C-alpha cells in the first residue's frame, strides 16, 4: 500500500530516527541500570543501618518505657497533636528522570513535649525521647532515599522495555519494505525499457532505409 | 461470482489483484499470521467489508435472529482488539486495563473459533447462520457482562479463570453436529446465556 | 513542591512510642485522626493494618514515607508487595527484637527481577 | 485409518496452532520480558522450547515413527489447559489429553 | 462574503495542524507508549478523536449548510487554550471564540 | 528567471526538479508536513543553497544591510529546532536545557513571523530590507538575551515571565508597517532596542 | 617523514574520536539535560562545537596548510587531559601538548 516511486527517502530517516531514538533510550536505559545497582547497593546498606540504628533505639525506648513502670505511649499519644519534626519534599534529579528527595526540619517553636516531671521517670523519658529523635532524624535522611531507588528502578523498566520494543520492532518493516519498492521500481523500469526497446527496433530498421 | 486471486512476485500490488479487488463489492481478505495456525479462510473486519449486509439484514432479521447488531458488534470489538494485539504487542500488558484484556481475548477466541473452517470431519466445516448467530451473541454478551462485571470491581485473570468451562464450552459448540435442537437452533446456547448471566453477577460480587 | 511533612509509622508500641516522642507523627484536628498506627503485639488484626495502610498509602497525601516493621509488613506482604509507587514511599526496616532480612523487602524483590 | 492415527491431525493443527502461539508469545515475551508476561504465553514459550528441541531434534539417520511422534505430542501438548485447546474434538481430548 | 464565512478558511489551517498532530500524537502514543507524550499530545489525541467522529460524522440523505458546519466546526476545536492557535487572526478568531 | 517545479513522478527524484537543480543557483525549501498542514509558504534550512550571497555581501556593506548575520543564525536556531522537536518528540519529555526551550521558542516566533505569510499578515504588499533586516534583530536579540542570562546564572521561568510583553510585541510587530515613525524604519524596532536592555536586564536580575 | 607531519595521523583520529564522542554527548545531553549532564559530555561537546567553528572554519581567500590545521587542532585538543589523550606517542604529545 506503500508508494513504489520516491518512498524509501522517508523510510531512511524514520529509520535512521528509530535507530538513533533507540541509541538514545539504550545508552538512557543503560545509565539508570547503572546508577540502580548501586542506588540498591546503598539502599540495602542503608537499610541494614537503619535497621540497627531503629534496633537500638527501640531497644533504648523499650527499656526506658519498661523501667518507667507505666504506659508512656498512651501519654506520649495524648499529649502528642503536632508534628515536631518534619520533611521537605524538595526535586532533586540528577538523570533521565526526576528523583525525589527529602530534607530534615525541625521547627523553633516545638519545644519538648510535656511527658516529665514524674520523678525519675521524666528524666529517662525526655532523654529517651530526645535520643529517639536523634535517632530518628538520622532513620529518615538514611530512608530518604527509597523514593528515589524506587522511582529509577520504575523508569528503568519501562525504558528498557521501549528501548527493546521500538529496536526490535523498528528496522524489519521499512527495511523490507524500501527493497521490496526498489524492486519493484527497478522492475519497472527494466519492463519500460525493454518495451522502449524493441519500439526503437523498427525505428532503427525504418530508419536504416533512409 | 467468486473468484480468487494471488501474486505472481510475492507480492499483492498486482494488477490482477487491484483490477479485481477495485471492480468488486465484496473483498474477503486473508492473514498471513492467521494463516499459519491453520486457519482457512482469515478473514478479518479491517481486510475485509461488503455493502450487501444491509440489505440482507432485514431477510436475515426476519427469518432469523438479528445477525446485523451481532455482526456491527463482533467489526467494533474486532476493530478494538486489532489495535489493542499491537498496543500490547508493542507498549506491555502493564498499560492496558482489565477491560481490554476480555476484549482481546474473546477477539482471539472468537477469531481462532470463526476462523478455523476446516476442521477434522464434517461437523467443522458446515455452520448455519443460526448456530454463529447464537455463538457470536452468546460471546457477545459474555463480554458486554464481563466488562460490566470488571467494571464494577474486578481482576481480568480473576473473572478469566473464574469462568472456566463457560468459556471453552461455547468455543466447543462448533464440534457439534448442526442437527441439534429443533432444525438448526441449538439450546446449549440458551443455557449457556443464563450460566453466564449466572456467573456476571457472581464475578462482580 | 513540598506538599507532604508528616511521616506515617506502622510498629510496636516501643518503636511507635519512640518515634511518637521523636515528633515525626501528630494527630489532625480537621478530623481527629492521627497520622500513625500502633501495632498491638497479638491484640491488633492484620484488618487494621491493612485498613490503616490503604488509608495512609491511597487515603492521605500528606504521607512522605509510611514505615512498615518487617514482621508486621510480613502479615502485609501481598497489600505492600503489591503496592510499588512512591507516594508514598514504602522503606522496610527492621523491626524490635528481629534481625535484618532480604525477603521482607518489596523493593528487593521488583530491583531483583530484571536487575 | 490403518496406516496413521486417527487423532493425528487434531494433534497436528493443534501443535500447529500452539507452534505459532508459542513464537508469537516467545516474541512478545522477549520485548515485554517479565513485567507484563502472560500465563499463556510462558506455557506456550516452554512448550514452543521443548517442541523445538525435542520434536525438531533428530539425527541424520535414526528413524522415527509417526505414532511415538504423535505420542510424544500428546504428551507435550498436555501441558495446555483444556480451556486453551478448542480445535479438537470431545472424544479425542477425553481419550487422550 | 455573502454566501459563506469569513473564518471558514482560517478554521481549516488550525484544523488541518491539529488533525496532523491529532494522527502524530496518536502514531507517538502508540508506537513510543503513554510515558513519552506531551501536554499538546493529549488535547491533540482528543481534538483529533472528537474532530474525526464529529465533523465527519453524518447521514446519507440530511443535508448540511456551511454555517452549521462552520459552527459544528467552532465547538469541536475550543479544547485548548487561545495561546496554541496560530493559523488565523487574533481579530477573526477573537469575534468568533 | 523565477520558474516552479511541479512533480512529476517521486517526491524529490523527478527529472525535471533533478535536471533544474543543477542548472539553477538559488534553491528554496518546502516542508511536506508543513504545507498541508496550512502553513504555506514553508521552506526548509536544511535544504536551500545561493551563490549570490558573496557577492550580494559587498553590495550589502556598501547599503549597510544585517540581513545574512540574522539569517545564519536563524538558520542555526531554525535548523536545531528541528533537532531538538525530533528529539524532544522520539525521546520523550522529561528533561531539557533551557536553551533549546529558548531556540524553540524563538523559532516559534520567528517561523510564526517568517513562515506565516498570504493569508496571516495584515501588510505583505510591499516589504523592505530594513523592515526584514531589522525585524530579525529583536529575535536574534532576545534569544541571545536570554541565553546570555541564562548563561549568567538565572531561571528559565524568571526570563520568560521576565519578557512578558516582549515576546508578544515582537510576535504582533509582522502586523504593523513600516510607516510609522520614519519611511523605512518602525518605532517599534527602536524602542525594542531600549526595552530590551531593561527585560534583559530585569530578567537576569 | 619529510613531506607530511609526524602527528598528523594520530591527531586526525583524536579529533574524529572527539567529534564522534562530542555528537554523541551532544545528543544525549538533550535528554540527560543541562543539569544531569556528564563532564565527559560537556568537555567532548565544548570541542565539538569549538572545533566545528575553528577547524572546519576557514577563509574564501586564506589559505591554511596543514601544519596549522594541525596546531590549530593542538589547541582544541590541549584542552583535555594528559590521561584522557592515548591516540598518540609521548613524545609527540609531550612536545606538542
Amino acid at each position: 500500500v506503500f508508494p513504489t516511486r520516491m518512498t524509501l527517502g522517508l523510510m531512511k530517516t524514520k529509520l535512521k530516527g528509530a535507530n538513533q531514538g533507540y541509541s538514545l533510550l539504550k545508552r538512557k536505559s543503560e545509565a539508570l541500570t547503572k546508577r540502580f545497582r548501586d542506588i540498591t547497593k546503598r539502599i540495602d546498606d542503608a537499610k541494614q543501618k537503619m535497621g540497627r540504628v531503629m534496633q537500638t533505639a527501640a531497644f533504648s525506648l523499650a527499656e526506658v518505657s519498661y523501667a518507667t513502670g507505666e504506659n508512656i505511649g498512651y501519654q506520649v499519644q495524648e499529649s502528642v497533636s503536632t508534628a515536631r519534626f518534619k520533611v521537605r519534599a524538595r526535586q532533586e534529579n540528577v538523570s533521565g528522570v526526576y528523583l525525589s528527595q527529602f530534607e530534615s526540619y525541625i521547627d523553633p517553636e516545638i519545644n519538648d513535649f510535656r511527658l516529665t516531671g514524674l520523678g525519675r521517670g521524666g528524666q529517662q523519658v525526655q532523654r529517651a525521647k530526645e535520643i529517639y529523635s536523634r535517632a530518628v532524624e538520622t532513620l529518615v535522611e538514611l530512608a530518604s532515599l527509597q523514593t528515589a531507588f524506587i522511582i529509577l528502578d520504575e523508569v528503568i523498566k519501562v525504558t528498557n522495555r521501549r528501548v527493546n520494543a521500538i529496536e526490535h520492532v523498528i528496522i524489519p518493516r521499512t527495511e523490507n519494505t524500501i527493497a521490496y519498492i526498489n524492486s519493484e521500481l527497478d522492475e519497472l523500469d527494466r519492463e519500460e525499457f525493454y518495451r522502449l526497446k524493441k519500439v526503437q527496433e523498427k525505428k532503427q530498421n525504418e530508419t536504416a532505409k533512409l | 461470482i467468486v473468484a480468487a486471486v494471488s501474486p505472481a512476485g510475492g507480492d499483492f500490488s498486482d494488477p490482477v489483484t487491484t483490477a479485481t479487488l477495485g471492480i468488486t463489492q465484496v473483498f474477503w481478505g486473508l492473514d498471513k499470521k492467521l494463516a499459519q495456525r491453520k486457519h482457512f479462510p482469515s478473514i478479518n473486519t479491517s481486510v475485509s467489508y461488503s455493502k450487501y449486509t444491509n440489505v440482507l439484514n432485514k431477510f436475515y432479521d426476519s427469518n432469523y435472529p438479528e445477525f446485523p447488531v451481532l455482526r456491527d458488534r463482533m467489526k467494533e470489538i474486532l476493530s478494538n482488539a486489532e489495535e489493542l494485539e499491537q498496543v500490547v504487542q508493542l507498549v506491555g500488558k502493564s498499560a492496558l486495563s482489565d477491560s481490554d484484556k476480555i476484549t482481546l481475548d474473546v477477539a482471539t477466541l472468537i477469531k481462532e473459533d470463526f476462523l478455523q473452517q476446516n476442521g477434522y470431519s464434517t461437523y467443522d466445516a458446515f455452520c448455519p447462520i443460526w448456530k454463529t448467530f447464537d455463538m457470536m451473541r452468546a460471546f457477545i454478551s459474555y463480554h458486554d457482562e464481563a466488562q460490566k462485571a470488571v467494571a464494577n470491581g474486578a481482576n481480568w485473570s480473576k473473572l478469566a479463570d473464574s469462568t472456566g468451562d463457560v468459556k471453552h464450552a461455547v468455543s466447543s459448540s462448533k464440534f457439534f453436529e448442526p442437527s441439534r435442537g429443533e432444525k438448526e437452533v441449538h439450546g446449549e446456547f440458551e443455557k449457556l446465556l443464563s450460566t453466564m448471566q449466572e456467573r456476571f453477577a457472581e464475578s462482580t460480587d | 513542591a513540598e506538599k507532604r511533612t508528616l511521616i506515617a509509622v506502622i510498629a510496636d508500641e516501643d518503636t511507635t512510642t519512640g518515634l511518637l516522642l521523636a515528633g515525626i507523627g501528630q494527630i489532625t484536628p480537621e478530623t481527629q485522626e492521627k497520622n500513625f498506627f500502633v501495632y498491638q503485639e497479638g491484640k491488633t488484626t492484620k484488618e487494621e493494618i491493612t485498613d490503616k495502610f490503604n488509608h495512609f498509602t491511597e487515603e492521605r497525601d500528606d504521607i512522605a514515607i509510611l514505615l512498615i516493621n518487617q514482621h508486621i509488613a510480613e502479615n502485609i506482604r501481598a497489600r505492600v508487595d503489591s503496592f510499588t509507587n512512591a507516594f508514598p514511599a514504602i522503606l522496610e526496616i527492621p523491626s524490635k527484637d528481629h534481625p535484618y532480612d532480604p525477603e521482607k523487602d518489596s523493593v528487593l524483590k521488583r530491583v531483583r527481577k530484571l536487575f | 485409518e490403518g496406516m496413521t492415527r486417527k487423532d493425528h491431525g487434531d494433534v497436528s493443527n493443534q501443535l500447529y496452532a500452539k507452534y505459532a502461539i508459542g513464537k508469537d508469545a516467545a516474541a512478545m515475551k522477549a520485548v515485554v520480558g517479565e513485567e507484563a508476561l502472560s500465563i499463556e504465553d510462558k506455557l506456550s514459550l516452554e512448550f514452543l522450547e521443548k517442541f523445538e528441541k525435542t520434536f525438531i531434534t533428530q539425527g541424520a539417520y535414526e528413524d522415527r515413527t509417526v505414532f511415538e511422534s504423535l505420542d510424544q505430542a500428546w504428551s507435550l501438548l498436555r501441558i495446555y489447559p483444556k480451556e486453551m485447546l478448542n480445535r479438537i474434538s470431545p472424544k479425542i481430548l477425553d481419550e487422550f489429553y
